[PDB]
């Protein structure tokens, strides 16, 4: 199944108080690898999984000079940006960065991106052709001007459709065991009568990576239904994720419904219903 | 140099030696310095690297020390010189951030750690001039220009012609050669030829002039040998526009 | 190890075409460079390039192949002032790993020599002289002297200048009573005169 | 593997 | 700009059975700006050791984040979690409902 590396930076301003906060945290799939935390005392590009732990020492020194070089742009950036959206120093903003790799089944290069956002809205993208650029609003333009001029979108493709996919198999090769494994939802359910007339049956499912999975509800004719409660899945924070959706039904003419799981993890997908 | 300067830009210093160079950048702003160091023989090694001010990262478990006291002053120092840190410093910067890369030098500093002053000589220049058949056979006129008996290793020869300096039609040896490989101390010599026109050298009236320019000792630096002090100086030659 | 250029020094014809190899073991690299250095100033970059290919400037181009982690660079129709160290760089772990360099030479091209071995007198006094061979084929190396006595320089290739014309020179000297210019042993077809 | 170049002051 | 008010959940990590160990977790997103205050409470009271991932977000830019700590539920002892964000007039409080 397909695979892919992020990284994700935030940074944000402490007017009156050190320099912004810088957190990066780099992962692959729904796994996290490296991080970074310029309120941590290491001050070190710090590992977060075991095969990630193996790449040696020039790793770490190289991985760390670059990390302090993302913060160290968007430090100067929290400035410039006040600057363009005429606001005081006083309040505090925020900058964001996410880029990755996207890789098919044969581990071949799919897409790449590279996003920018500040105080939680969209700055300035690079396209799926890693050649274009998307401005927001006004400010972006002045951006992507000098981002054009500096063919940036060059630099960023070597890297997206290069670097980054070679890295990723590389990571997927020594994490052969975690990346690469699928662990399947240990499903269950739930009554809860609504008293009298209706109930509501919650489908549930623990311990399965990756996060990716679905679960509907459905009985007789079509399948399908609204009034299920679907809560986003969730870290179970071992590694692995928790999730349900519950629907509500009349007593007894319940036993006529059933949630269906789907998950690569699972070679047959389950269709449990309800047995009191 | 255009946007980054170095000074200084020659050192001839003794062992034990305090040593401080400074770095100043125009142009350009939070960008990335670096203090790399050439010795040996080329090849760039990576003494220092700084994100932003006052942030300095050591490369190596280094003698020398640096830091970053604004945004765009960069300073490299140590606090006492050992022979191991003679070597030819750069200072570069590259665009605040991590884009495509690429550092911008400056004039450079090269520092020559001594380990007795005692065996420091400035060169003694004499300028010969063209022969009997080359102004007749040829009909040009090659000057030559001979600087010798110096050390340390370096320093920067210049032909000027009625002043000005000239550059065209000359040509200085690559590098000194020493006047008796077998010794180490051993002073050096260098020479360049200036070949102008058989009629502009029998040009009486045509001042030329061989300028070496040799780096030393300073100022307020210990010397107890007898002869006067070995230090920075211009050393020179003449000759005029010979007819016959 | 790391980058790995091939020292030098190499000679090239004026006129051909200089090419320049460096490799890189780590594959983090993401962005290749060849600076120029001259024998006393600072290193200048001539090119940079962060994509499989080949990028063109002039007379200059840079390949690249990331496949065999291998970066080069070629100098169409090489001039004598392209002699010079040409040091490969390498953008990885947030910085700039420098080859050792690669030391390089483009000979010139004498249309018509005439090896002749003049003797300077001291302009400014008699006895102190030195011995100039000049105007020598480019082909034609200056050997060493014995009896270090006597110094000898290796040749030194003159700006022609606008009088179009570029020339080769080795100076050689010593004070002793003898010597008179008769002894850099080599070469045929060479005034001498007196 | 973090980018290594193409990453700029906005 | 833009401020998001978070989601809560408060769940175990296995399901619990109490009087043996397990991980509390009070998962919180979709909020923005990221500062945000959040304690587990075990009985009305906080605990002392709480630690939590690292910061980061989603599709929205919207970040979300994952309090946790070890205990070992039981008949009694009542956990929540307690939230405060600026999007939040009063600092809510989610109780941790067994199964759920």
């Amino acid at each position: 199944g397909s695979h892919s590396m992020r990284y994700f930076f935030t940074s944000v301003s402490r007017p009156g108080r050190g320099e912004p906060r810088f957190i990066a945290v780099g992962y692959v799939d729904d796994t996290q690898f490296v991080r970074f935390d310029s309120d941590a005392a290491s001050q070190r590009m710090e590992p977060r999984a075991p095969w990630i732990e193996q790449e040696g020492p020039e790793y770490w020194d190289g991985e760390t000079r670059k990390v302090k070089a993302h913060s160290q742009t968007h430090r100067v950036d929290l400035g410039t940006l006040r600057g363009y959206y005429n606001q005081s120093e006083a309040g505090s903003h925020t900058v964001q960065r996410m880029y990755g790799c996207d890789v098919g089944s044969d581990w071949r290069f799919l897409r790449g991106y590279h996003q920018y956002a500040y105080d939680g809205k969209d700055y300035i993208a690079l396209k799926e052709d890693l050649r274009s650029w998307t401005a927001a609003d006004m400010a972006a333009q002045t951006t992507k001007h000098k981002w054009e001029a500096a063919h940036v979108a060059e630099q960023l493709r070597a890297y997206l459709e290069g670097t980054c996919v070679e890295w990723l198999r590389r990571y997927l090769e020594n994490g052969k065991e975690t990346l690469q494994r699928t662990d399947a939802p240990k499903t269950h359910m739930t009554h809860h009568a609504v008293s009298d007339h209706e109930a509501t049956l919650r489908c549930w499912a623990l311990s399965f990576y990756p996060a990716e999975i679905t679960l509907t509800w459905q009985r007789d004719g079509e399948d399908q239904t609204q009034d299920t409660e679907l809560v986003e899945t969730r870290p179970a924070g071992d590694g692995t994720f928790q999730k349900w959706a519950a629907v509500v039904v009349p007593s007894g003419q319940e036993q006529r419904y059933t949630c269906h799981v789907q998950h690569e993890g699972l070679p047959k997908p389950l269709t449990l219903r309800w047995e009191p | 140099s255009q946007t980054i300067h170095q000074w200084p830009a020659t050192l001839v210093q003794p062992v034990g030696s305090p040593l401080s160079l400074e770095c100043t950048v125009e142009g350009t702003s939070n960008p990335n310095l670096y203090w790399y160091r050439q010795a040996a023989g080329r090849g760039l090694q990576l003494l220092f690297y700084s994100v932003g001010i006052g942030q300095i990262s050591s490369e190596v478990p280094q003698n020398l020390s640096a830091s970053r006291p604004q945004d765009r002053q960069f300073i490299l120092s140590s606090k006492k010189l050992l022979l191991s840190d003679s070597g030819f410093y750069l200072c570069a910067w590259s665009e605040t951030g991590l884009g495509t890369g690429e550092l911008f030098f400056g004039e450079g500093s090269r520092l020559t750690v001594l380990e007795d002053l005692k065996n420091v000589f400035p060169p003694e220049v004499a300028v010969f001039e063209p022969s009997e058949a080359e102004i007749s056979h040829t009909q040009k006129a090659t000057l030559v220009c001979l600087a010798t008996g110096f050390y340390p290793d370096h320093v920067e020869l210049s032909w000027w012609v009625n002043g000005k300096e000239v550059h065209s039609g000359v040509c200085t040896d690559p590098q000194p050669l020493k006047e008796q490989p077998a010794l180490n101390d051993s002073r050096y010599a260098l020479s360049s030829r200036l070949r102008v026109s058989a009629t502009f050298w029998q040009d009486p009236r045509n001042h030329f002039r061989c300028q070496v320019q040799f780096y030393g000792l300073s100022e307020n630096d210990e010397w107890t040998q007898d002869r006067a002090k070995p230090v920075t100086q211009i050393v020179s030659a003449e000759a005029w526009g010979r007819a016959d | 190890q790391e980058v790995e250029q091939n020292s030098g020094p190499l000679s090239v014809p004026e006129g051909a075409i200089a090419s320049l190899n460096c490799t890189y073991s780590d594959r983090g690299s993401q962005s290749f460079f060849w600076y120029r250095q001259y024998s006393g100033k600072s290193p200048e970059l001539i090119m940079f390039i962060y994509s499989n290919g080949d990028k063109e400037d002039g007379r200059f181009t840079a390949q690249l192949n990331k496949a065999s982690q291998y970066v080069s660079l070629l100098i169409r129709d090489s001039q004598p002032s392209d002699s010079a160290t040409y040091l490969c760089a390498v953008n990885v772990a947030g910085k700039s790993t420098f080859g050792d360099g690669t030391t390089l030479t483009v000979k010139p091209n004498i249309q018509n020599p005439d090896p002749a071995v003049y003797q300077l007198r001291d302009s400014k006094s008699s006895d102190k002289s030195v011995c100039l061979f000049t105007d020598f084929d480019s082909q034609t190396n200056v050997s060493q002297s014995k009896d270090s006595d006597v110094y000898i320089t290796d040749k030194c290739v003159l700006d022609m200048r606008s009088m179009d014309f570029k020339s080769n020179s080795a100076v050689a000297w010593s004070n002793k009573s003898d010597f008179a210019c008769a002894n850099a042993f080599n070469n045929s077809i060479i005034p001498e005169d007196t | 593997e973090l980018a290594g170049i193409g990453i700029l002051t906005v | 700009m833009i401020q998001r008010t978070p989601k809560i959940q408060v769940y175990s990590r296995h399901p619990a059975e109490n009087g043996k160990s397990n991980f509390l977790n009070c998962y919180v997103s979709g909020f923005h700006p990221s500062d945000i205050e959040v304690d587990l409470l075990k009985n009305g009271e906080r605990i002392e050791k709480v630690e939590h991932s690292d910061l980061s977000f989603s599709k929205d830019w919207s970040f979300y984040l994952l309090y946790y700590t070890e205990f070992t539920p039981t008949e009694k002892d009542e956990y929540a979690c307690r939230v405060n964000h600026v999007t939040l007039s009063q600092p809510k409080i989610v109780k941790w409902d067994r199964d759920m």
